[PDB]
């Protein structure tokens, strides 16, 4: 058993790992539908790789260290020049509602914390802790009336911008202080799409 | 021969040898709710299914499989919160010259597929995997049933021992819980080895389970 | 077979009695197919390298009358696997008399130049070959269904790693 | 169930009670030759007879029988002389249900007769009796069969005990010799009572020898 | 024997050196080809001073510090304006499954490690330990079936850009903790081209 | 006058004086594998080679060499995996009245070049270089020749010392590895001062080679 380590769980789980790509706009007065602002309910359920990893195990926990990686481009050719944008990532937690429009009451609220990214910058990063109302996370659960990690909520700060800027946020999930139990069979990769 | 019993049940094993544990943890109360351990902890053996040759397999839900019996299922409907572990002994008593295997299968928050309560709920009947009914070798997830034995489990390889004995505490994410509502343990036994005897013997061999309730502890009773 | 119950089960009947083996298992276990969906298998796809040992146990599930021999051989990496149950004999092997002990275990050992092995090697058969042939036809007395099955399992040893994670799930 | 092991060979004996030494004497090395006892001396398991009603017996001699088996038959070919005790384990699995008994002798020196080396010389698979074929009841020496059981010998009654052992020591007149061409040993099976069964049993009960060369040792290699 | 230090194989070895230089381009959706994104497996046997240095001797082990310098420039007159880019520089390691498209799985698994490399910053950098099977790199080897270090692939994250960005990527290898073993005639610098 | 033996074999070597030793480390076994140094570690004398005036050089490759001597070349291909050291006596006996110089360069990974196995793999005869065949003065690979001076090494100057002695440990990335596959060593001689000789003497000198593997241990036997 040469230092197995390298199969510990922390080894095996705490990885990054893009979760979603998130794609705003600049609040342009032209045409700009209700994309000025994108949502986005943590959950690892879409990402395959991780699924299939948790998806070993019954129940879990484990710290959470997002990291934001945005990257924006003129839409149009009427390039010309655009100031440094600024992006508000707001962490909505758990049981906390959710934002519906660019400026709604839930982005100025004290309870949800909130990046302000400038771009061009070092990426941003939070670290949410075990959010659960349980002791663990359940991956499998029969049972009667899934369990909540939070919402992300992104948006340009920035208002009478002549020139559009669309804007894609990389979520870069860490799994960090993880710990699992009950192991089990292992889905097969053929039913995820 | 060993005679197990608890208050007004009585069992015959043949003694406990090759009895598992599942996850090397014993059942152990809560480190308040009360804990009636009075006669809610005895052996409630329920109907015998018949393992024939054509059979893909069996499974009840714990403590759904006890629910209409007697004390225990009494404490899980006027509690509002409970927890158990469980002893199963799965007896399968045949003849020297039937032969096939079985495997016993404790599984944590067996969440089996083709949906609604009653549907994945069937009581002391238990349901039965298929080839609605699940998948045998996938146990309803698309698993295969190789990679089943993780769980906790024993072989009822009739050619040895006859009867298999799972030792299950409780598992769940929470300390205590509704157990009207969430089945913590689930218990699979899928055929293995299908069943074959000589030529004019009994074509149909019995599986008993027999469920003791060990260390469960209620809360709060209306 | 595939994808159902029937393909973990290995059928010995007392059919003509030829010498090729009841199974030929190579333990190549993330490239055989057979061991490629193993638990051991399905971690070790999750890998780019390992060492280690491999314990094997082969269950017999037939009439509790039965009785003969079968032999569990061993091919080291580089030997072609028997053909024949004397040439299997010869090398490593356990008579296995079913009428006494209904399993049967084996530690195939960790042999390799590397400290350790690719689990996606130069498509390259080395190592394993698990074979198992009748010594003995098997004997059974009255109308005992001469048909019977075995199982087979597999898992790593005490000593077993992997190194160098190889996420590879993908749609 | 004692496993028993030399090297990389095992074999799965009943337990050796039922165990035939020949003339008291154990296997010893001469109280001058090398002694490959490194993997040479292992179990060397020959190709399985099966004894129907009709059967007469069956022989094989020794070191003959041990010619084309590896380290042994390696060994026996580019030394000049050598010397080798046995342990002839015949092991006989039936059911509860077939009867009948085998007389298993060392003989020493078991010149047969109906005289070629080729045919007194069968290797592997060895000869058989017939009612060449030696006679069953003289093994071709014009012998009273019952009188054979001077010779170092076990009886394999199907009732009780379905396996003998027989541990033979080095048996000649020289210290050494040569194994290429003269036979120490000789082994001969004979059904006594013959084989019967119920009635739609195994009509072919396996017959299996399993040969250990104790103390063996050789000179000189070319 | 003055401080002999400055020819010691650490001193002797252990320079930055440009191994390679990746060329990649900016999502355009004009006509851009398979250029989108670069791979370039690690190799010595390309630059001749390193490859010359090491084939002195027979084995090896070092350590490997990468360092990223990524220069970009306007393709045509058309520059008006682009935001800053930020370049994913992937170290898919041995073994491993190299990109084949822009958006292959590659890229989002989580076993390759991934910088994000603003433009416009300092340069990038990882170190890759030790990668080898064996317990030395061996330059020569008489036998039969060359060691892996891995492939570095570089994309632009960037999406819809109006304007094409052309991109080299210099890469210097330094080579860190060196041993080497079984000193050997040194090749002419004759046949190397 | 040196006489050694290992085993069944025996040199007569003139005293082991000018004995050099690769890199300064003696073969060892590894501080697993069998080691069989019974009788494979044995002095393995392969066929002499005439150095004729026009002669270029000859090389070996090691294990490759030794390939089909007996129980090294059996052990070799037997087991998978193996290693071993070796001494390599170079004896190059002529008259007082030749001269000339040899030097003999064992070669770690000696990769030659002028590509297939049967053609980097010359076995027991060995190759030889030409001004296919590689180049002299290169080693194949590009090499200039005085440089070649590295290597573990030895001259035979036949004015004095007419044989040189090289005792080579494993040298590899690996701790063991396959031997069938894989050449660590290679011996190269060339004439460094070509041969020349008084009128009427013998006009081809030969040169033995005696290969004794040292602390050879393999595994896996197959």
């Amino acid at each position: 058993h040469r230092s197995r380590s390298e199969s510990s769980i922390e080894s095996f789980f705490a990885r990054g790992a893009c979760v979603t790509i998130m794609t705003v706009d600049n609040p342009a007065s032209t045409t700009n539908k209700d994309k000025l602002f994108a949502v986005w309910k943590i959950t690892y359920k879409d990402t395959v790789q991780l699924r299939r990893k948790l998806e070993f195990f019954t129940y879990s926990r484990f710290d959470m260290e997002l990291t934001f990686v945005v990257t924006a481009n003129f839409t149009e050719t009427n390039n010309g020049h655009a100031l440094n944008q600024v992006y508000q990532i707001m962490y909505v937690p758990p049981g906390a509602p959710v934002p519906e429009k660019w400026d709604d009451y839930t982005w100025q609220t004290s309870s949800n914390p909130s990046i302000f990214y400038t771009y061009g910058t070092a990426p941003a990063r939070i670290s949410v802790p075990y959010v659960g109302i349980s002791n663990a996370y359940s991956h499998f659960y029969d049972g009667f009336s899934l369990n909540d990690f939070g919402i992300l909520a992104v948006r340009v700060v920035n208002d009478h911008n002549p020139t559009k800027v669309t804007s894609k946020i990389r979520v870069y999930l860490k799994p960090k202080h993880i710990r699992v139990w009950c192991p089990r069979p292992p889905r097969a990769v053929a039913y995820y799409g | 021969v060993l005679q197990l019993t608890l208050g007004n049940s009585t069992i015959t094993t043949q003694e406990a040898a090759n009895s598992v544990v599942a996850y090397g943890r014993w059942p152990e109360y809560l480190r308040q709710p009360t804990e009636p351990d009075v006669a809610a902890c005895r052996f409630y053996t329920l109907d015998t299914v018949s393992w024939t040759k054509e059979s893909r397999g069996w499974w009840w839900k714990l403590p759904d499989a006890l629910r209409d019996m007697g004390l225990f299922g009494q404490n899980m409907y006027y509690h509002y919160l409970g927890r158990s572990g469980y002893t199963v002994h799965v007896q399968c008593n045949a003849s020297k010259f039937h032969q096939g295997a079985l495997g016993v299968f404790a599984v944590p928050e067996m969440c089996l597929a083709g949906t609604s309560y009653q549907n994945a709920n069937p009581g002391e009947k238990g349901g039965t995997f298929t080839g609605f009914c699940p998948v045998d070798y996938l146990l309803g997830n698309g698993t295969l049933l190789g990679n089943a034995f993780v769980f906790p489990h024993q072989i009822i390889n009739l050619r040895t021992n006859n009867c298999a004995t799972l030792v299950l505490p409780y598992v769940n994410s929470l300390s205590i819980d509704s157990m009207v509502k969430h089945n913590n343990w689930g218990i699979a036994i899928l055929p293995l080895a299908p069943l074959n005897f000589a030529s004019e013997s009994s074509p149909e061999i019995p599986i008993t389970l027999t469920i003791a309730p060990m260390c469960c502890e209620f809360n709060g009773l209306r | 077979k595939k994808n159902t119950m029937e393909m973990y089960r290995v059928r010995l009947s007392d059919k003509p009695h030829t010498d090729d083996p009841i199974l030929c298992l190579s333990l190549s276990p993330a490239s055989d197919p057979r061991l490629s969906h193993t638990m051991l298998g399905e971690i070790l796809n999750y890998y780019t390298h390992w060492a280690g040992s491999l314990k094997f146990t082969f269950l017999f599930c037939g009439s509790m009358m039965a009785t003969g021999k079968l032999l569990v051989s061993y091919a080291p990496p580089g030997a072609d696997p028997p053909k024949k149950r004397k040439e299997a004999m010869l090398g490593t092997h356990v008579i296995w008399d079913i009428g006494l002990q209904s399993s049967c275990t084996m530690v195939v050992p960790w042999i390799s130049n590397t400290t350790y092995r690719q689990t996606i090697d130069d498509s390259f058969t080395e190592g394993g070959y698990i074979s198992v042939f009748y010594q003995t036809r098997i004997v059974v007395p009255l109308s005992t269904p001469r048909e019977m099955d075995i199982l087979g399992f597999v898992s790593a040893c005490n000593d077993f790693s992997v190194r160098l994670l190889r996420d590879t799930t993908h749609i």
